[PDB]
């Protein structure tokens, strides 16, 4: 597993023949707490009309869980993979010395999962891929790096095609079961793992935050420290720490001196 | 919690078969430094620091600020030895010279009556430019070694300024 | 400042690990709750992190024929004893050509200046 952690079912053999298309999306991209997940469902054009049914536009946690087994059960012809990615991963790649911001390790996400596909001899025609906003520049690198299909783009993508719809289902399913792990854990070791919806933007989010700073540390593995939020906390409960980035001549090659200290 | 120190010391200092920190004058420039002295086998070390900008220490289950890492380095009475009488040209200084071989060792750069000598002093620090320049071979640090060799005993003396003209005329 | 052999002699193995960044209080620290259990082994090195950052790490040997304490406060005892320590690096393992690994070849050095 190591950073991240994929998942995947074994591809349907209708899948290798049949001209297949496939769908992109994505949970967890928001919070401070916990990871994001991607998914990839892919399926045969021809077998597209029994997806149209399992497609929404809002579901709740409940009824999510019910389309993501009625999927899981006619795995005759539906194919997925699931990437989850670590607070950790993602704390680590966007504070590097390398600026490698969340867009960037989404995306390359999506092209690694689209890549796992091709790679599994899934005779994909069309992929579809979910976004947030300007779906434009997104197409374009999308596009440039898989030239031998069709690459489609849009923010309503979850609402215009079956299979984002589906992707998205396992997605927000497996960023549901991850957190539950953690929280199960938690209860299990006696710690408090009442943290609420795990955005900054709440209350309840923040107050667990501030409960939770070691002075030398700051915050456990579940806490996505590339956040502004979880950085802001850090600065006024935490120590301060300075990174590299924030002859009189051999010694000072080495960055030896003599010692008056003593 | 209180400061811990890291130091490298020499492998023997640990057995018996007695150690004291005195502070003594910088020979080459400062007013002081800091100087470790082996009392049971009667020997000097230098004390250098490693300082670099961001660093820290995880000793143990704590956590040290500033990254230091501190040297005993075995030291030659004679650079130490040369303050007391380099003034005339012609603290705990103390027990720094009363030990076993300081006469035998004296008769290098000096000479009861001890009197200093420049045309010595000048054959024994050529002696350890070259001393130095086997070492810097050995080493591998990265002839062009003529003027780096000569530099590092300028750190241990301020008559390398004087010996600037021992520099490419070797005095 | 004196202290006997002692503390040299009868001083109990410590931990260390040199970190590229400073942490500007000194304080103990739950190394073992936190670090320790993100510590991996790998061809190059191991990798662990701290407030967030990608470090990778390599053990780095103390002088031949010298001897690494950790000694606290005259008077002056020896609290801990290493032979080794990690030497952290940002997202990269720190190179051969770096400071640290230059004042490890100074007691080499040291030898043959003050030899008689």
């Amino acid at each position: 597993n190591t950073g991240r952690c994929r998942l995947s079912s074994p591809v349907p053999a209708v899948c290798l023949k049949e001209p297949c298309v496939l769908g992109v999306d994505e949970a967890g991209r928001g919070p401070v707490l916990g990871p994001m997940v991607y998914a990839i469902c892919y399926c045969p054009l021809s077998r597209l009309a029994d997806l149209e049914a399992l497609k929404v536009a809002t579901l709740t946690e409940n009824e999510r869980e019910r389309l993501f087994a009625k999927m899981e059960e006619d795995g005759d012809f539906v194919g997925w993979a699931l990437d989850v990615l670590s607070p950790n991963l993602i704390s680590t790649s966007m504070l590097g010395r390398v600026k490698y911001n969340l867009n960037s390790l989404s995306h390359d996400t999506a092209a690694g999962l689209i890549q796992y596909a091709l790679d599994q001899n899934v005779n994909v025609t069309q992929v579809f891929v979910d976004t947030v906003g300007m779906p434009e520049t997104y197409q374009a690198r999308l596009q440039q790096h898989f030239p031998g299909i069709e690459v489609t783009v849009k923010a309503k993508a979850d609402s215009l095609f079956p299979v984002v719809s589906a992707a998205s289902i396992f997605a927000k399913v497996a960023r549901d079961k991850a957190v539950k792990n953690w929280q199960f854990v938690e209860n299990l070791q006696d710690l408090d793992s009442d943290y609420g919806s795990g955005y900054p933007n709440d209350p309840k989010t923040k107050a667990w935050l501030r409960k939770h700073v070691d002075p030398v540390f700051g915050f456990p593995q579940f806490v996505r420290f590339s956040w502004s939020t979880a950085q802001a906390i850090l600065e006024k409960e935490a120590e301060d720490v300075i990174w590299e980035d924030s002859p009189h001549r051999y010694f000072q090659e080495r960055g030896l001196e003599a010692a008056s200290s003593l | 919690a209180a400061r811990q120190l890291v130091f490298l010391l020499p492998e023997h200092l640990k057995d018996a078969s007695s150690l004291l920190f005195v502070k003594l004058a910088n020979p080459h420039s400062g007013e002081g430094a800091t100087y470790l002295i082996d009392m049971c086998l009667q020997q000097l070390f230098e004390i250098k620091v490693f300082k670099e900008k961001h660093h820290s220490w995880f000793i143990n289950q704590s956590v040290q600020s500033g990254g230091l890492l501190h040297f005993a380095t075995p030291m030659d009475p004679l650079f130490l030895l040369l303050h007391y009488l380099l003034k005339a040209g012609k603290p705990d200084c103390t027990l720094l010279l009363r030990f076993p071989e300081l006469e035998k060792s004296l008769r290098h750069v000096t000479e009861k009556y001890y009197k200093y000598s420049s045309e010595k002093t000048l054959k024994w620090l050529e002696k350890k430019v070259n001393q130095t320049v086997v070492a810097l071979k050995a080493n591998n640090v990265n002839e062009d070694y003529v003027r780096y060799a000569h530099g590092l005993i300028s750190d241990y003396i301020p008559k390398e300024l004087s010996d600037d003209l021992s520099k490419f005329l070797k005095l | 400042i004196h202290l006997r052999p002692g503390s040299l002699r009868g001083a109990a193995p410590a931990k260390l690990h040199l970190l590229p960044c400073d942490v500007l209080v000194s304080r103990p620290a739950p190394v073992d709750r936190f670090f320790t259990p993100a510590v991996r082994h790998d061809a190059d090195g191991l990798q662990a992190s701290f407030r967030g950052r990608g470090l990778r790490g390599e053990e780095v040997a103390v002088p031949p024929g010298f001897a690494g304490f950790v000694m606290v406060t005259r008077l002056i005892g020896a609290t801990g004893s290493f032979s080794h320590f990690t030497l952290w690096g940002l997202e990269t393992v720190p190179g051969p050509d770096a400071k640290v690994h230059r004042a490890l070849g100074w007691p080499s050095l040291a030898a043959a200046i003050h030899a008689q």
